[PDB]
């Protein structure tokens, strides 16, 4: 306008619904967010509805909604066991992990710098992605990006013409073996695929709670034991 | 994600808290009694054999005097119930009853806690346990002994 | 389109309606039949005097205040309601009255009567608690528009501390850019950036 | 559930083949066995550049070249 | 209508003398409930003020005044839950019942604040109860279970012994702030005493009469020296029904 | 049209929920029959009379017929010089002023059809009311599945009675005594000589029935006002029950969801109310009166 | 399908109990939470002009303090 | 064959309300094979267990409606509620398939704009699932599906709990998870 | 070039910058997020490997 | 939709302007057209109806009217469940 | 905060208020564009 | 016919139902209100050869 | 005629010498195409 | 109403038109709801002014 | 009641008339409706087994039993959201208070054992008042709750003075206090606000009233002889039915 000055002294904007709306009261709350498991797809008229991920006719999930621990554990919480209960509280909405290929054919893998450092004179950085022997993980194994296979196949198969790699090996193993990530000893990276590794772990854990079970039923034992040689 | 205020690496060298709660008596208790641990109260008392109730009440009302008379009994069932799991008694039940019925219509939107606590009430009538018979029966968990009587 | 809006038997506000009855301004009386809504009895008993308040002083009413006049029962905060209006009458499929009755009066209480996800500090309200206040003192019953500009100096010279000069918190006017970052890269556009720091 | 276009086709799954439809030929569309029926609707693009159904077609007694036909 | 007319107001059959100022002061007042309403609703929390079964227009005839019951009712329990609501919504035990927060955080310091909360708002839920607008007479199965315990060669007047034992233990309270029950012990009647700080679920009793003995629970309507006439009044709007049909849930 | 649909939709819906009666619908439709042949009657002899409108000062004359049938239009001959359009809306606006007078006479008419029809379904809620068995409760009672509650809100109602406690007094009573006063009135000293005058005469002719010739239109005879009583008089339920139990149930579950939506009627003309004389508010604030049920 | 259709990560990860204040066996889907008015708080904070990191520090330090 | 006797007047409905509580006179002809002149018989035992297994499909319908349900509108609300009661009435009796009736509920008409009322409310969508157990034991406890009531909420609450249990126990494939075909053992 | 119905169509392609995307609603309510129909890098001829 | 009542405000929608509707300024008092009851008989029929009421008394059951109108009660094991006491059309069997 | 409070109760002294009055400052930018402040920094 | 009418054909009828007045009730309705050209009174009285 | 149609008429293949036929094949196909059908007041109504 | 480049300001001819296109559709048959509204590009704030 | 001949063998009120039967009337000259001679164990046949019978009586008793009318909050029972009676609480409420009245309250516990000929011969003196009346009201007030009439509420105003008082003596100002005032002869508890008796109740159908009153047994609602009555009474003990 021209001439506002006066009315608009106090302008009556527009007020904060998006806010608003998103700051209301969900009846889908979560303490720790999780993002959902991806749907099964439509793979054809030959594959019908199938997941991507290994091809299963469902949603990988633990527990989808606010109460299904609530409601499985009904009774405890009439006679008041729930109240107390970390077993509705550390596992009332545990979801699946993130059990997939974030990036699967690997075009985030290597590092950027690693491509600079991906040349003819650096067979440091080209043996720590090359075998024990020389040879490529292949790329259903080590998933690279493109033009890391490309600048590695030339920049191996160069430092080898010019015997600044050896014409069959891995020099730098052991020196590599710090950047490459060593996984299947203790920690557990939830997206490996080696099963072997997920058993050692399912055991373990379920090797403890048995412990747990052991000491206490033996604590148990020796109560009843006590019983008759202090009382008698 | 571990829940709150519950603490992890809580030993029993590490020094006794004071909060009242289930998992402060149990771990209080791991220290005193070494290693008893009942199913209920009422494992306790068939190891005690034919201490009653009262029998504790009456200990207890002596044991610190600003306690009335039942309310001696009442901090007897709760460290049981709380060292334990709690009871399933007629008493607690028809407290629960009566409270709720006196309490009334509630303020979550859609009745949600209400109807909480009447998929409760129903759960424990007779007629639950009738049709969990029922059901076991369809699942054979029993013997000839049992069809005979 | 006051008028049109506002007559039309189902006048479904949201939060960007905002009603210029502003006419004098342009040296004409006010037109568009909104006048009788503002003589409404039930606007001169609940904010009195901005009945000739909103004809005389340009000023404009919005979503909260053409609510509380009793104007329209009904108001959104959905996105492409008219979409979701079009396609539930797709969805419906009976043209008898009996039917059109529910398929009508069940998305009004569903998408537009502000039930249970509303509040009234999230509607525009241009004639908040205190100036009801103001606006029922300076501006009701007084026969001329002379009347009102005496009876409104006074209420310049009425210091800060009188016993009737209410204050109001004020949803003021927004700067243009909300802060001296963005003040700063507005600047940048008229200057030279040198070539180290 | 199901489209409304219950079938669409053109005149012509070739180009090179324009079929000018005579405005009988037009009118015996229109004439199921007694019962008139502009049901199916053929779209015919006449003399004036003008792109009509075959109803105003038969209604102007023009014929078009052959578009689609469609219901 | 019922769902906006604001919470505390009474539409009327209006005068049609409604002023100006009539009108408008009522509809200032409608939006200052419009807001504070549209405030409870994020104060709020899992407990509510228990609605009672009867009308209070007046005072629970015969007993209590309008302004005496809404006192109680209205600032004194809306209080209890407030608080309650402000202690338990975010400690371990958020979100089961009273009969689940009083029993597993009862008898306890370190929640001391949680169990005098839980059991004085069950307390006032269960005076709500036991009143009603003009008296129930002792029933049929009410009458005996107190003649086997407070007959001894007695007349008509064994409720009357009973009312009797209910002034008497009204009275020996002193703090003048708590609660006197009538509940039953699970062996046998007894009117129990109780501060400001428990109720008959801590005590584990059965509640079958609940009378309110606060200092402020009369201070209006007969003031701290008409005590006697409050616990004998209260007889003229106590509900036996509840009080029998909760005993013989309890028996068996 | 709607008012009297309206109207006789809540009077079933009335006859239903306050006695197990039901209305004959063959009588629900000769009640709007005779409405619509009401504004039929008034229509014919509205169209042969007129409504004269005038445009500025009187220079165009429209002449038209209450319904808005322009007839005749006399100008003035400096008004064939304004232009096509401007002629156009001076005989618009003139035809518009007649429209305005002929409209008026139709509302000061379709008053007496309100009243005529009023006259018409008095002896039918007369029936339902004016009966011992006649009663309802304070619309704020929480009727209850026993009986009803009560209110807390503005102690002490009025609750009226419109019948007396007495014995029966019937209408039929009342006419007969009406005309046995007529009688003594027409034997009395001023009775017989105002009957000889004309203000005697004039009452004997425009009410006076068993006068009517043997051929004249109008009530030949004297009548007394109908008598309905609901509660004591099984409608149609009865013939309905008889012959089929589906056009029972039928009938009844409209009867009912006609009161259903006149209650639903009140409750939106008294939610409007309120909102216009500061009760309500333009969005639910009060869920407990909905929510703690 | 629309019925089968489907920040305060921070938030949460500095405080666990400012997570489950109201979500911890069954979510208490009707009463008002604390990491819900710590995410208003916060968008107060924000256009108040404090950088990201700070307001989150004194949502935190705010959230402890009421506690 | 499983044959339903084709039903007549006053015959029928004497042979057929003289029938009495099926269920128990079918548990009386299994256990009387525990006296003397006879033997228990899995046929017998077979006859009880499908004479309490009638109302099979009316429940593995309910609970995937409960619980299989993202966001049921609100099933409480007499509108998705009558949607419930005539699909599940409808399910049983035959009439309908139990993959056909829960295409109808999860297709049946509710509110406008029921995406945009559903992301105000729920986080993930997901909502809470007590409102639906309630409505699905309202719906066969007002339908005498049961002849003794508590049956309903039993197996209603007791097969939704069991299944709480296996790994997502809330996605089915849809081949499966109703009649077809080729169904599971 | 064909799009479902409840599936969103293409994002608009934002200016380079895509500071001022969200500055040009501040006409609109003050606190309104990204919009999900705007994009600074949509590009349909983009080959996907 | 007559059992659920929403919308049964909307017939008395005109009561928004009390004035207004006491007034009758216009007489579009109608949900659609001039009265909230014009022509609830005829002009509804007016769509395509593409999902007809059919056969809907129970006056007797669906087993006697199959029954007396059929030959198909006569023969049960044939009809499958869904259609048990459904049709009322004597059907001839072709065998091909 | 303290430089931009002392400005704010100096503005409110030149201008005739009191210094304890809800006052908010904004950069009047070289293009008439305005921009709050807040701070020091 | 299967002819299939837009949903507003009506309009221009409704419009001139909605303004058309009569000079008087019969007028407005008279059984010969269809009738509109010789050939509407032949296919009306074709069967009354009287 | 078991359907009731006086006005139509089904070919099959172009001619009875086009394979398939069968009676199997023959009382297939008409019956999906009288499925196929759809009627005038569904045509009208899907185009509105 | 499609009408920014004036605020949606309607000249006499253009409320001519409407007053016969909002009818128009409020005496069709198939019409249960009429949401009549203000097509604003992006263009203006305005509904009809 | 049908005037089909399918519905009257499921006498359709049978265990409902059965209940006012046995509650409102004496067992020596009575009926009694049985299950036995009933359909389908008296009750209604569940929902997949009879082939419709059970179906369609159902659904008649439904839509005779449909509740039709605006509550207490502003709905029609069927609106799409707004519940009744939810878990039963109307009849919750109705229970824990009971159609109780103070004024045939005192009645009772000041006659409390008299035969109603034997208090009315008394109250009605020679001339006073009319037995017939009095009783004719007595008895539609005392069962079957109504309103007293002008002419025994008078003669309660003078007979339970005593009971009166001592309900009238621990009032303060403002309480409501039982006063017998027929200012207008409006009976209704609501005009009165429930003071000329002590009803909460505006008025209350009279046989959920004569139901917990006769389940209100002071009343000699058996003829027996006394202690044969009640060791049968004890004997078979709480489950006599």
């Amino acid at each position: 306008s021209v001439y506002a000055n006066a009315m608009a002294q106090f302008a009556i904007c527009r007020q904060p619904w998006n806010e608003y709306i998103n700051l209301l009261t969900k009846q889908d709350s979560t303490p720790y967010h999780v993002e959902p498991q991806e749907k099964p797809a439509y793979r054809g008229r030959k594959r019908g509805r199938e997941g991507w991920l290994f091809g299963q006719q469902v949603q990988l999930h633990y527990h989808r909604f606010p109460d299904e621990q609530l409601l499985t554990n009904l009774t405890r919480w009439r006679t008041g066991e729930t109240v107390g209960d970390i077993a509705l509280q550390q596992f009332r909405n545990a979801q699946p992990f993130d059990i997939e290929d974030k990036d699967p054919q690997g075009m985030q893998r290597p590092s950027p710098e690693v491509y600079m450092k991906l040349n003819y004179k650096n067979p440091a950085t080209i043996s720590r992605f090359l075998t024990r022997t020389g040879h490529m993980y292949p790329a259903d194994i080590l998933p690279l990006n493109p033009e890391a296979v490309a600048k590695l196949r030339v920049a191996k198969a160069q430092a080898v013409r010019i015997g600044l790699y050896p014409r069959f090996g891995n020099p730098f193993w052991f020196r590599s073996q710090k950047f490459r990530p060593k996984a299947y000893q203790e920690n557990y990276d939830p997206t490996t695929y080696s099963t072997k590794h997920t058993m050692e772990h399912f055991a373990y854990n379920w090797v403890q709670t048995d412990r747990i079970r052991r000491y206490f039923k033996e604590l148990e034992e020796l109560q009843k034991n006590a019983s008759n040689g202090a009382r008698g | 994600y571990v829940p709150a205020g519950h603490n992890t690496l809580s030993s029993l060298r590490h020094e006794l808290r004071l909060e009242l709660t289930a998992q402060s008596l149990k771990e209080a208790w791991m220290r005193i009694s070494g290693g008893i641990y009942f199913q209920s109260a009422d494992d306790y008392y068939a190891s005690v054999d034919g201490l009653d109730a009262e029998q504790l009440g009456e200990v207890l009302a002596a044991l610190f005097p600003y306690l009335s008379t039942y309310e001696a009994q009442a901090l007897v069932q709760c460290t049981l119930d709380s060292i334990s799991k709690p009871m399933n008694t007629a008493s607690r039940q028809l407290s629960r009853t009566i409270t709720a019925e006196a309490v009334g219509l509630d303020n979550a939107p859609g009745h949600y806690t209400n109807f909480l606590d009447w998929m409760g009430r129903l759960t424990e009538t007779r007629g639950f346990k009738t049709e969990h018979a029922l059901f076991q029966f369809s699942r054979r968990k029993f013997n000839r002994d049992d069809v005979r009587v | 389109g006051c008028g049109v809006s506002l007559y039309s038997k189902y006048c479904a506000l949201k939060d960007a309606s905002e009603f210029i009855f502003d006419g004098p301004n342009l040296g004409i009386t006010p037109y568009g039949g909104l006048t009788r809504l503002l003589a409404r009895p039930e606007t001169s008993l609940k904010y009195p005097g901005l009945a000739e308040f909103i004809m005389l002083t340009g000023t404009s009413l919005f979503a909260g205040d053409a609510l509380r006049l009793g104007w329209t029962d009904l108001f959104t905060t959905l996105p492409d309601m008219s979409y979701h209006i079009k396609d539930w009458f797709d969805t419906t499929e009976h043209m008898h009255n009996d039917a059109v009755a529910w398929q009508l009066g069940h998305l009004l209480e569903t998408c537009f009567k502000m039930k249970e996800a509303h509040s009234s500090a999230m509607e525009r309200v241009a004639i908040t608690p205190v100036r009801a206040r103001w606006i029922e003192d300076s501006f009701a019953d007084q026969p001329s528009v002379n009347h009102i500009i005496n009876t409104l100096s006074e209420i310049e010279r009425l210091p800060i501390t009188a016993k009737q000069n209410t204050c109001d918190q004020t949803r003021c006017t927004p700067y243009t850019l909300t802060s001296v970052e963005a003040g700063i890269s507005k600047l940048e556009n008229h200057r030279l950036r040198y070539t180290h720091s | 559930g199901d489209s409304t276009i219950n079938v669409i086709e053109p005149c012509a799954y070739d180009g090179k083949t324009e079929f000018e439809w005579s405005p009988k030929m037009m009118r015996r569309l229109m004439n199921t066995h007694g019962i008139h029926n502009r049901l199916v609707v053929y779209i015919c693009r006449t003399a004036d550049n003008r792109v009509i159904d075959h109803i105003q077609a038969v209604k102007e007694n023009v014929g078009g070249r052959g578009l689609i036909m469609v219901h | 209508y019922h769902a906006y007319v604001p919470k505390g107001a009474l539409l009327k059959t209006d005068m049609l003398a409604s002023s100006p100022q009539l009108v408008t002061a009522v509809f200032r007042e409608t939006e200052a409930a419009a807001e504070r309403a549209d405030r409870a609703n994020d104060y709020a929390g899992f407990f509510s003020r228990p609605r009672l079964n009867y009308p209070v227009a007046s005072g629970i005839p015969a007993f209590i005044s309008r302004r005496q019951f809404d006192v109680q009712y209205n600032i004194f329990h809306h209080d209890a839950v407030a608080t309650l609501n402000r202690h338990t919504l975010g400690t371990s035990l958020e979100g089961h019942s009273l009969e689940t927060v009083i029993r597993r955080a009862s008898f306890d310091a370190t929640q001391a604040a949680v169990h005098t909360a839980a059991a004085e708002h069950f307390n006032y839920c269960f005076f709500y109860k036991s009143l009603r607008p003009w008296g129930t007479a002792v029933p049929k199965q009410l009458r005996e279970a107190f003649q086997l315990q407070y007959g001894r060669d007695g007349s008509v007047d064994v409720v009357e012994e009973v009312k009797r034992l209910f002034t008497v233990v009204v009275l020996s309270h002193q703090e003048r702030c708590g609660w006197v029950y009538l509940v039953w012990t699970g062996k046998q009647f007894d009117v129990v005493e109780f501060p400001h700080g428990a109720c008959p679920i801590g005590s584990d009793l059965i509640p079958l009469l609940a009378i309110n003995v606060h200092e402020g629970a009369y201070s209006l309507d007969y003031g701290p020296s008409g005590l006697e006439q409050y616990a004998q009044n209260y007889f003229r709007a106590c509900n036996w029904f509840l009080a029998e049909r909760y005993y013989l849930q309890a028996t068996g | 049209m709607e008012v009297y649909r309206r109207i006789t939709e809540r009077v079933r819906g009335a006859l239903w929920a306050h006695h197990g009666r039901l209305m004959s619908e063959r009588q629900f439709h000769r009640i709007l029959a005779y409405v619509y042949n009401n504004k039929y009657e008034h229509q014919i002899r509205f169209d042969r009379m007129e409504v004269v409108g005038r445009a500025w000062e009187g220079r165009v004359e429209v002449v038209t017929t209450p319904a808005g049938y322009l007839k005749r239009v006399r100008v003035n001959p400096c008004l064939e010089e304004l232009s096509s359009y401007r002629q156009q809306q001076l005989i618009l606006a003139a035809y518009a002023d007649a429209c305005a007078q002929g409209r008026r006479l139709m509302e000061k008419a379709e008053i007496n059809i309100y009243k005529q029809f009023l006259k018409d379904l008095k002896p039918i809620v007369m029936g339902i009311r004016d009966n011992p068995e006649f009663y309802t409760v304070p619309e704020d009672s929480v009727e209850t599945v026993g009986g009803t509650l009560h209110m807390g809100q503005g102690p002490t109602p009025t609750t009226y009675r419109t019948i007396p406690a007495a014995k029966a007094h019937i209408p039929v009573d009342e006419i007969r005594a009406r005309q046995e006063w007529e009688k003594k009135w027409l034997n009395s000293p001023q009775g017989q000589s105002w009957a000889l005058t004309l203000r005697g005469k004039r009452y004997f002719a425009l009410h006076g029935p068993q006068y009517r010739p043997r051929g004249a239109p109008g009530a030949k005879k004297v009548t007394m006002p109908l008598d309905l009583p609901a509660p004591y008089t099984s409608m149609d339920e009865r013939r309905l029950l008889k012959k089929n139990w589906m056009a029972y149930l039928d009938n009844k579950h409209v009867a009912e969801v006609m009161w259903t939506r006149a209650k639903i009627a009140d409750r939106e003309k008294l939610q409007r109310r309120l909102q216009e004389t500061g009760q309500a508010w333009h969005r639910p604030i009060n869920k407990e009166a909905v929510s703690r049920w | 399908e629309p019925t089968q259709d489907d920040l305060r990560d921070e938030l949460a990860r500095k405080s666990r109990l400012l997570a489950s204040e109201g979500m911890r066996y069954y979510n208490i889907f009707w009463v008002r939470k604390p990491l819900d008015r710590m995410e208003k708080e916060y968008y107060e904070l924000k256009r108040k002009g404090i950088a990201h990191s700070e307001a989150i520090k004194k949502v935190l330090e705010g959230f402890y303090k009421e506690l | 064959q499983m044959i339903p006797k084709n039903l007549e007047g006053e015959r029928s409905r004497r042979e057929l309300m003289s029938r009495g509580d099926t269920e128990f006179e079918a548990l009386v002809e299994f256990i009387q094979g525990a006296s003397y002149d006879q033997l228990i018989s899995g046929r017998r035992f077979k006859k009880v267990y499908d004479k309490l297994s009638e109302n099979d499909d009316t429940f593995v319908w309910l609970c995937h409606t409960a619980m299989s349900v993202l966001n049921p509108g609100d099933v409480r609300s007499r509108l998705v509620y009558n949607h419930l009661r005539t699909l599940a009435e409808a399910v049983a009796n035959g009439e309908m398939t139990l993959r056909t009736a829960f295409r109808f509920y999860e297709s049946a008409v509710r509110s406008p704009a029921y995406r945009e009322i559903a992301k105000r409310q729920m986080e993930g969508g997901a909502a809470t699932r007590l409102a639906g157990i309630s409505a699905a034991a309202d719906v066969m406890r007002r339908m005498g599906l049961t002849r003794r009531p508590m049956a309903s909420y039993f197996e209603l609450y007791q097969r939704i709990v069991e299944r709480s249990e296996a790994m997502t126990p809330w996605g089915f494939p849809p081949l499966f998870q109703f009649e077809e075909r080729l169904s599971l053992e | 070039v064909a799009f479902d119905f409840d599936d969103q169509l293409h994002p608009t392609r934002t200016l380079d910058n895509e500071g001022d995307s969200y500055a040009w609603c501040a006409e609109q309510d003050p606190t309104l997020g990204p919009h999900p129909d705007l994009d600074a890098s949509f590009d349909p001829n983009r080959r996907v490997f | 939709f007559v059992d659920l009542e929403t919308g049964t405000s909307l017939y008395f929608r005109d009561t928004r302007d009390s004035a207004e509707a006491v007034a009758h300024a216009a007489d579009s008092k109608g949900l659609k057209g001039m009265d909230n009851a014009i022509d609830l008989y005829n002009e509804y029929r007016i769509v395509p109806d593409l999902y007809p009421e059919g056969f809907q008394w129970k006056h007797k059951l669906n087993t006697e009217y199959n029954q007396w109108r059929s030959n198909t009660w006569l023969t049960p094991d044939l009809i499958p469940q869904e259609h048990r006491g459904r049709f009322l059309c004597n059907f001839q069997l072709n065998i091909v | 905060t303290a430089c931009l409070d002392a400005l704010k109760r100096q503005v409110l002294t030149s201008f005739g208020m009191p210094d304890g009055r809800d006052i908010e400052l904004g950069w009047y930018l070289p293009t008439l564009d305005t921009c709050p402040i807040h701070n020091d920094v | 016919k299967i002819t299939f009418y837009s949903d507003r054909f009506l309009f221009r009828d409704l419009v001139n139902r909605r303004e058309a007045s009569y000079a008087n009730v019969w007028e407005m309705d008279d059984p010969y209100r269809f009738l509109q050209t010789e050939q509407d009174y032949e296919d009306y009285w074709g069967d009354n050869y009287d | 005629c078991a359907f009731g149609f006086q006005h139509a008429g089904c070919r099959i293949n172009l001619k009875a010498t086009n394979n398939p036929k069968s009676p199997t094949h023959t009382v297939e196909g008409v019956f999906e195409a009288v499925k196929a059908l759809r009627s005038v007041s569904e045509i009208a109504a899907s185009r509105g | 109403i499609n009408e920014p480049k004036t605020h949606q300001a309607l000249s006499g001819k253009t409320a001519s038109e409407l007053s016969v296109e909002i009818d128009k559709a409020t005496n069709a048959v198939h019409s249960k709801l009429t949401v009549l509204e203000a097509a604003q590009s992006g263009l203006t704030n305005y509904y009809c002014g | 009641q049908l005037n089909e001949s399918w519905w009257e063998p499921l006498e359709f009120g049978w265990e409902q008339h059965n209940k006012e039967q046995k509650a409102l009337v004496d067992p020596t000259e009575q009926r009694l409706i049985d299950s036995a001679s009933l359909p389908f164990g008296g009750k209604i046949p569940p929902f997949g087994t009879t082939i419709g019978i059970g179906e369609r009586i159902r659904e008649i008793a439904e839509d005779y039993a449909k509740g039709f009318g605006l509550g207490p909050h502003g709905h029609s029972p069927s609106h799409d959201t707004c519940q009744y009676n939810t878990l039963n609480a109307e009849e919750d409420r109705v229970r824990e208070l009971g159609y109780k009245d103070a004024l045939v309250r005192l009645f009772d516990e000041k006659m409390a054992d008299k035969d109603v000929h034997q208090w009315a011969v008394e109250q009605c003196a020679d001339g006073e008042a009319d037995v017939r009346q009095l009783l004719l009201s007595l008895h539609e007030w005392r069962e079957r709750g109504r309103p007293p009439s002008l002419m025994l509420l008078q003669v309660l105003s003078k007979y339970l003075e005593q009971e009166i008082a001592a309900f009238n003596e621990g009032v303060p100002s403002s309480v409501p206090k039982l006063s017998l005032q027929t200012v207008d002869g409006t009976l209704s508890p609501s005009g009165n606000s429930g003071e000329r008796s002590g009803t909460i109740w505006a008025d209350v159908e009279p046989t959920a009233y004569a139901l917990q009153y006769a389940s209100q047994a002071n009343h000699s609602s058996l003829d027996e002889p006394f202690i044969l009555q009640l060791l049968k009474s004890a004997q078979l003990g709480g489950r006599n039915a």
